[PDB]
């Protein structure tokens, strides 16, 4: 899984 | 410092230098917005629009990219000792064949020291970005934005991982 | 209303709408960084990164369009009644028989009110720019950007010339 | 139809202006950053306005992200709901308080997922609104806006309407 | 800045907040960026305030900047008389028409050399100024501080105010 | 409002008020980027760059300093009523001599109202800071900075501390 | 590529190099608000913050430094084909001794090709500035600075003058 | 309760 | 008079 | 001739 | 404590 | 002689 950009 | 040129620039101003979509060029000098470019195709010199050109050297040598370097790899590499938060670096995405993906280290509450991952996607005729809101000639471009702006990411990308 | 595809978008949170590179989309709403999109060739609907398209609806409608204009007619038309400062409009390039020029009324000390003029350089992939500084994928881009900023210009584009 | 208030009174400052009176009313024909071409529906009469001199005279019902009837819970319901993420966002009526609304939007977070922060809409003398002391408006549209474009004050930007 | 005037109403809404009603006059003990610690003249309870909710309510006959009963020409001279430079303003009451203000600022023509522009600075409705309809004050201090921190529209910032 | 000159200043506009290092001013009126000051040396007035100048008052009136506050009353002094998001207030360092300690309460997600604790770092010629990022001649000066914008810490320094 | 230490640095984040005063210290990268850097006191190398260093190196070798050069001939050369508006160059003074100019070509809407000079007041310990509202460490930080910004100037330091 | 300028 | 910008 | 951007 | 975030 | 800021 991965993060993301606000 | 080599650079290719994604647009074909028309000389306005004196000591400028022109040139044709793709051609490749040296620079010589970097005064911000204008930069002192050498033609590989010509020979001939002068000033060039910054915007008009991206990287051209190979990713392999770059201080935040890594070739061969796993998603743990690369977890186990950034919560290493001798860096911090801000700490990255670009790998080949597992999840992905032919994408890329950044790596950052960051720092929580309530697990400290963490490692966020996000995914580089591709564009078109060429280009990368991580959030649809800026795009990017290459991941160099990229990794420069996001060292002097975090526009997304839960930090700033300070400074490559280190070994 | 109509927005052409500049790339290739793969859907990536909830409600968001993927579209193939070079394809017709019609606006639904611009909540400013996102909008509400839906395809003509598949009727579906959902967001977009509004940067990844441009205007296509043409230009005639455009009030500071002028097609059929002389170099000499638009500073008649912009120094005429009903104009001021910032005010002006595009007409085609008189010289050249295809390229766009930017006309724009300011004001002047050694001079009262006066015409400047700008020529619209040109992309290979067919975007515009004035100042190598930006570039724009359409010439409704280049005026939305020119009226919210002088980023390089005399004055700001306040207002479409008035007939 | 672009419909808005004249919030003050306005004298033709440069050529091309259309003078107005506080109160009233005005179509909006093109929007041009600062300036706006008007035409007063009084005298039918156009010519340029300053965008700030106005305010969104349409209803607030119509509006893609304004749901009269939703309660905190329902908001919260619809808002985590599949088909919505991070920048998602709503305006209902205040529960606690009438007269009033309040802000819902989804906002991601480290720790727990996706989440539904709450921000109430105070009300202001002259009928305005405002989130923050920092920034107030004539309008709930005008608030909206800003925060379309900017968070200053909110974890995230009003990205989207919440979706059913 | 001694005393302000509430241009709204203000209800705590943070511990340590001072609330007041529109109109109201109070008295800054402390400036803290953008929540001032304050004391009402009419409670007498002293506790934070939004800034933004109040403007400057003392006189302006103090005011390094003002000049009431000054001419155009007394200005215009004035300004270019030495002590000052570019960037040198002040503002005076106009005359001619009563209640309007005007802003003189001296600047540098690489034309005619040394010059002094005039603005004038309309009144709004609430009661309110301004220069530019891009940008409304409260007060004319508010327009001051504003345009000595920015140009936005004028030739220069308004450097320095004007010395004898 | 006593200043003390960082460095020396030759009037370079008429109207200038000029000085040398470790002089003391007394400032009259601050105009932005020029303010109005009076020599206490010679009785003199004039105006000077606010940037080469630093507050000389003392840090005892100041409503955010305390100078004998141990780090546990900081935290119960300031998550006491009266206090909030926001509140700040600096103390001398209890870990490093020579030093001040910044404490502000913020606000976690699964922590709620906290307190947060940043150390003030001494720089060579006398200044602070707190990032290397931005460094200060005085105390005064780093507090006015950070509360007038959240650059680096997670909240700008909004009230100080109330009994 | 040889930075001097304008402040100590203490180690903070993991992989930070500390630094003395005045020590001297080449640089190795320039990670944006960090660069990795060696001591050439210690060999040890690390990270810095970028502000608490300047460039030692000779001046030269810089494009835009050309010592004995007159008022009148950089008017002359700055004026000179292959140049233009942006145009710039730093000189030895001929009007106060141990100082420095600034000429810049810029453009008049009556005299026509205009050529700039300014003062570059030195400041009390070797800093130097045109504009009291900023100062700086060295001559090359001063350039940096105004080719990324015009920030005073009505014309911003594009390219250094070509002979 | 509600949140505010985080 | 001069005007805004 | 045109008043080209500086 | 906590380092400039 | 000289320009100024
Ligand atoms: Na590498
Ligand atoms: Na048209
Ligand atoms: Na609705
Ligand atoms: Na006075
Ligand atoms: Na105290
Ligand atoms: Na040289």
């Amino acid at each position: 899984d991965y993060d993301y950009v606000h | 410092n080599l650079v290719i040129a994604l647009h074909s620039y028309e000389p306005s101003h004196d000591g400028d230098l022109g040139f044709e979509k793709g051609e490749q060029l040296r620079i010589l000098e970097q005064s911000g917005e204008w930069w002192k470019a050498q033609s590989l195709t010509t020979g001939q010199e002068g000033f060039i629009p910054f915007n008009f050109v991206a990287k051209a050297n190979s990713l392999e040598p770059e201080p935040w990219f890594f070739k061969n370097l796993s998603r743990k790899d690369a977890e186990r590499q950034l919560l290493a000792p001798g860096n911090t938060h801000g700490s990255f670096l670009i790998r080949e995405s597992e999840s992905t064949a032919g994408s890329f993906s950044l790596s950052v280290r960051d720092f929580d509450q309530n697990q400290g020291e963490v490692v966020k991952h996000y995914k580089i996607r591709n564009l078109d005729n060429g280009g990368f970005y991580i959030s649809p809101r800026i795009t990017f000639p290459g991941l160099h471009e990229l990794v420069r934005h996001y060292t002097n702006a975090s526009d997304g990411l839960c930090t700033r990308l300070s400074r490559p991982c280190q070994t």
